[PDB]
DNA sequence: CATAATAATAGTTTTTAGTTTATTGGG
DNA sequence: GCTAATAAACTAAAAACTATTATTATGG
């Protein structure tokens, strides 16, 4: 499902960006805007499909397109962007706090009606496929119901009607974290994790629409709707838009093929293609070479029925793929797959094929492993019910070794070291692997964004040490390796 | 060929590897040259890259006064090659060094990543550290315990996580 | 296939070319004998449900 | 006026980026659309130099990738031409002028990210041609010199409902100097082998369209005097009917060969001996 | 020939697929 | 005494995400 994720950032402006307000620290101004600076630049490095506004509810003086009194409208909804980056900047920090009282000012008045008045038309403004909505707000002042029980009540019936509109809106604690005490009584329309905004935990790009959906032509007659996805991805470069060194301007590469020799554009059709072999040079031609490519239509035709027991280390390709049912023109395929699922203790012994990817290009043999319906007690559907593609090598998937074949050492070796590798047994961990490349590159990026003085190089879990298991461990891993000249060199 | 890496961990462990490709596809080596149909020579064949700029005319010019813009965010980041070259930074060398152990029962074979398998030999000229290594290897299979290992590819690769 | 293209191109590029093959495409499909003993239960499934929507 | 107010403000409401301003621009544009859809000789005149102005003006002041200004000149070019349907040949000193402005509206996204901008352009040159031929249409002779400089491009990239290639982009305004004729039959030789390419018609490779939409077009506004009926070429074209399997929606396509098919009946000598009956029937 | 007929034939940014890029190499 | 065998990167790339327009049916 396509859809911008819409979100709106509330920020007050009278006092609770400014007040301690049962706490110690300065005014909450700072840390809210570098809060929300942060999680900026994590939608930039991970989303950019996502809306955004940020709101001053209090305004002493407006700045808003609705001219409505006590509204201040700084960002309006849109992606994320280096424009709104600085926009924040200057409000960054004291030095944006003092900005701030310069142009308008803190101690600001505030209209909470008017807030959501102004909040839904931003929210009616946008054009586009919408995921979700929410407004974003800290608050200091947890329960400001002591206003006016109009502006109050006005204020739940907006709230109301916005959530019935599906508006989401989000305030967090500011005042009194923990033990519910925040939100003395605005918990009556609104029912932490600024460690996580502040973290700014970005670079992750997922699914969003359906893709590559095939049948199940397991036989010359029965074909069963699926859908191949992906869950594991290589990590691009980022596009290198040639732009003007000069002028930023992007770059026409007219790359055409052509003659070396009498200045002429060529065309696929008055050239072929050809193989340099022996001493005949083999001719081809695009639809001779598609053709050769070119071998049945795709889906997934079965080719037998194989255990999970033959299926080894050493037989093991590319990163396997998923299929999940589909019932789109094949009535069943949830149905009986549920049954082959519900017989899987039994269907160890997995499908076989050789799927076809598209058409044009040729099939290739690719295991199947059965997924189950494995949901989580949290609801969390880990390996969604269906099948991983484990792809079926060839004789081509090979690059032999020697067969210098060697022999086992003394069981003291094994148990020693077992007692190691258990004493030293690393926190398993599987969401803890990012590429140092990869994080530095994005550090550079925001960073070599603005004018930051360095962009930060993040020292990763994925970075050995030395100490630290020879800590949990010690030594003693050494002092068992008892043999002459260890491969210590 | 030999992929020559001394497999170290903490303060004790370095163990002198050479890694081989197990599975690995043999491409076709003699392509598709593409040759002109009247003249089948390929030599009298140009591919040009004309480079022209965002004009009417499309001025070309050379990469001597073009950048690498980044779409970041709403907007783009161009970095030059220098620029782009001294921002990177990726562990030099053949390295390979494992990051700990668990037990291979928290792993499955549906959450598995990587193209190949990749067979990496034992102890280099030291044979009573290569059946050691074996030994190990049996202590792994035992306790299920896997070699969670950072390797970067060679000096020239960035590191990739693997086991 | 790419071989048989070869030798095809090689002693009669002047011809147009075969498919893929028959005796290689043969070697691919999947046992006879597992259809025969299949089609009967096989015809049970495929007719215990219709495929289409 | 109305026509001085809408040139004024709709040059004035451009300001910056407001995609909202310029798509009331294009609201405005509308506006002055359906002004000449109710036109007066005395209007006539005067929406021509208003025509010259505020086009150029909105040719060259906003000549940005802007969607404002992607959508309101899209709909500029679709009024222009569906404007062109009848000004006389009054247009011919300002012929020449909005023909190299359209030239230049091709060299520009209508090369990069052509769109209905594009066919607009196509659509309303080529009919401008066909309403005027040989007045200043000797520019046309340099203007086809870098179009087929720009037509032997093998850059197919763009759309596949913008591709130029079989069935409409004619062009023999000029006086078919060997410019053309040159430049022609190499168009021919193209137009033989995409052709033989668009007959498999097994292979589910249809490419109908405006691919099949551009370019034998050119051909029938070119092979109407070349390639006398004298080789396999003549009985490769003829056989070239045989399709022209079943297509429906119209059928438009496989009836749109059939119609060239009769426009070049006088090409079909020296080979259509064969196969009376299968043809005649 | 009647004239607002309301389906397919794409429009889309898709990730993801083969790109020479690279150095140890027989003297 | 010599001279790959690669593999960082190639430089790309075919995927429906979306669907207006024509559809040629029926008022005109």
């Amino acid at each position: 499902y396509s859809g911008r994720d819409s979100l709106i950032f509330l920020v007050d402006a009278s006092k609770a960006m400014f007040e301690s307000q049962s706490e110690d620290e300065l005014t909450p101004f700072d840390m809210s805007i570098q809060c929300i600076q942060s999680v900026y630049i994590s939608k930039i490095i991970s989303s950019d499909r996502d809306l955004l506004a940020v709101v001053f509810y209090g305004t002493e003086k407006d700045k808003n397109s609705v001219n409505f009194k006590n509204i201040y409208v700084l960002q309006e909804l849109d992606n994320p962007g280096a424009k709104r980056i600085l926009e924040l900047d200057q409000f960054k920090g004291q030095q944006g706090q003092k900005r701030f009282q310069d142009m308008m000012g803190h101690g600001s008045d505030y209209s909470l009606s008017e807030v959501l008045w102004v909040c839904a038309n931003l929210f009616s403004d946008v054009q586009f496929k919408m995921s979700h909505k929410r407004i974003m707000l800290f608050t200091n002042e947890d329960n400001p119901h002591g206003n006016d029980s109009a502006k109050a009540s006005r204020a739940r019936t907006k709230a109301g009607d916005l959530r019935d509109t599906g508006i989401f809106l989000d305030l967090m604690h500011l005042k009194k974290p923990g033990g519910f005490d925040i939100s003395l009584f605005y918990r009556d329309i609104i029912s932490s994790k600024l460690e996580d905004l502040l973290r700014k935990v970005r670079a992750k790009e997922t699914r969003k629409r359906a893709l590559s959906r095939l049948k199940l032509k397991l036989n010359k007659d029965i074909v069963i709707s699926v859908g191949i996805y992906n869950l594991v991805q290589k990590a691009l470069k980022p596009p290198p838009i040639k732009l003007y060194r000069e002028t930023n301007e992007p770059v026409k590469t007219k790359t055409r093929t052509f003659n070396t020799s009498t200045g002429g554009l060529l065309l696929p059709s008055d050239t072929k293609r050809s193989q340099i072999y022996g001493s005949r040079q083999i001719i081809l031609e695009k639809e001779e070479t598609e053709e050769l490519k070119r071998f049945d239509d795709p889906g997934l035709m079965l080719m037998g029925f194989k255990p999970l027991v033959l299926l080894k280390k050493h037989h093991y390709l590319r990163p396997s793929l998923f299929v999940y049912p589909e019932e789109s023109l094949v009535i069943g395929s949830s149905t009986l797959f549920s049954a082959l699922l519900i017989k899987c203790l039994e269907k160890e012994v997995a499908a076989l094929c050789r799927y076809t990817p598209r058409r044009n290009i040729p099939p290739y043999f690719v295991a199947l492993v059965p997924q189950e319906e494995e949901l989580d007690d949290q609801k969390i559907q880990v390996t969604p019910p269906g099948f991983q593609l484990v792809f079926l090598p060839f004789a081509d998937d090979k690059r032999k070794m020697p067969f210098t074949e060697k022999i086992m050492a003394t069981p003291e070796q094994v148990g020693k070291m077992k007692a190691i590798v258990e004493k030293l047994r690393f926190t398993y961990r599987s969401d803890s692997f990012e590429n140092p490349v990869l994080q530095q590159h994005f550090r550079n990026l925001e960073a070599l964004a603005l004018d930051l003085m360095e962009p930060e190089q993040a020292v990763d879990l994925t970075l050995p040490k030395v100490e630290a298991m020879n800590k949990r461990l010690g030594s003693l891993v050494d002092e068992f390796k008892e043999l002459v000249y260890p491969p210590d060199y | 060929i030999h992929w020559p890496c001394r497999l170290t961990i903490g303060s004790n462990l370095s163990i002198r590897i050479a890694a081989y490709k197990s599975i690995l596809q043999e491409r076709v080596k003699k392509t598709w040259t593409v040759v002109d149909a009247k003249t089948l020579k390929k030599e009298d064949i140009q591919k040009e890259t004309v480079y022209c700029l965002n004009d009417d005319d499309e001025t070309e010019v050379l990469k001597e006064d073009i950048i690498q813009g980044f779409r970041y965010g709403s907007d783009i980041v161009p970095f030059s090659k220098v620029d782009e070259e001294q921002m990177k930074y990726k562990s030099e060398g053949k390295c390979f060094s494992v990051l700990g152990f668990c037990k291979s029962s928290q792993v499955q074979r549906r959450f598995f990543m990587g193209n190949q398998v990749l067979k990496v030999f034992a102890a280099r000229d030291d044979e009573a550290a290569a059946v050691a290594l074996s030994s190990l290897i049996h202590a792994l299979d035992d306790l299920d315990m896997v070699a969670i290992v950072r390797y970067a590819y060679d000096k020239r690769a960035n590191p990739q996580v693997g086991v | 296939r790419l071989f048989q293209c070869l030798l095809h191109r090689a002693l009669h590029p002047r011809e147009p070319l075969p498919p893929i093959q028959q005796h290689i495409w043969n070697m691919l499909n999947p046992p006879a004998e597992v259809t025969t003993k299949s089609q009967i239960p096989l015809s049970k499934i495929k007719t215990l449900f219709p495929l289409i929507e | 006026c109305s026509l001085l107010r809408l040139q004024e403000t709709l040059s004035a409401a451009d300001r910056c980026g407001a995609a909202l301003a310029g798509h009331q621009l294009i609201r405005g544009l509308g506006q002055e659309c359906v002004l000449s859809s109710s036109p007066a000789v005395l209007a006539l005149q005067t929406s021509l130099v208003f025509s010259r102005d505020f086009g150029l003006l909105v040719f060259v002041r906003k000549s940005l990738n802007s969607i404002e200004f992607r959508e309101c000149r899209e709909e500029i070019l679709k009024f222009l031409c569906i404007f062109l349907e009848k000004m006389g040949q009054k247009i011919a000193p300002y012929s020449v002028e909005i023909k190299n402005t359209c030239t230049s509206v091709y060299t520009k996204d209508r090369a990069a990210k052509c769109k209905i901008p594009a066919l607009d352009l196509l659509i309303k040159l080529l009919q401008t041609f066909r309403s005027s031929r040989l007045m200043d249409e000797f520019k046309i002779g340099e203007l086809f010199s870098k179009f087929y400089g720009e037509l032997a491009l093998k850059k197919k990239i763009p759309d596949t409902v913008l591709e130029k290639v079989y069935e409409l982009l004619g062009l023999l305004g000029e006086v078919h100097p060997s410019e053309m004729i040159n430049n022609a039959e190499n168009l021919f030789r193209a137009f033989l082998g995409e052709l033989k390419t668009q007959m498999t018609s097994a292979v589910r490779e249809p490419k109908l369209p405006v691919l099949a939409g551009c370019l034998k077009g050119l051909s029938s506004l070119l092979c109407n005097f070349t390639k006398s009926m004298e080789e396999d070429p003549q009985t490769s074209r003829e056989i070239f009917n045989f399709v022209l399997q079943i297509d429906l929606k119209r059928y438009a396509v496989p009836s749109a060969g059939l119609r060239l098919f009769a426009l070049h009946a006088s090409q079909f000598s020296t080979c259509l001996l064969d196969n009376y009956v299968s043809l005649f029937e």
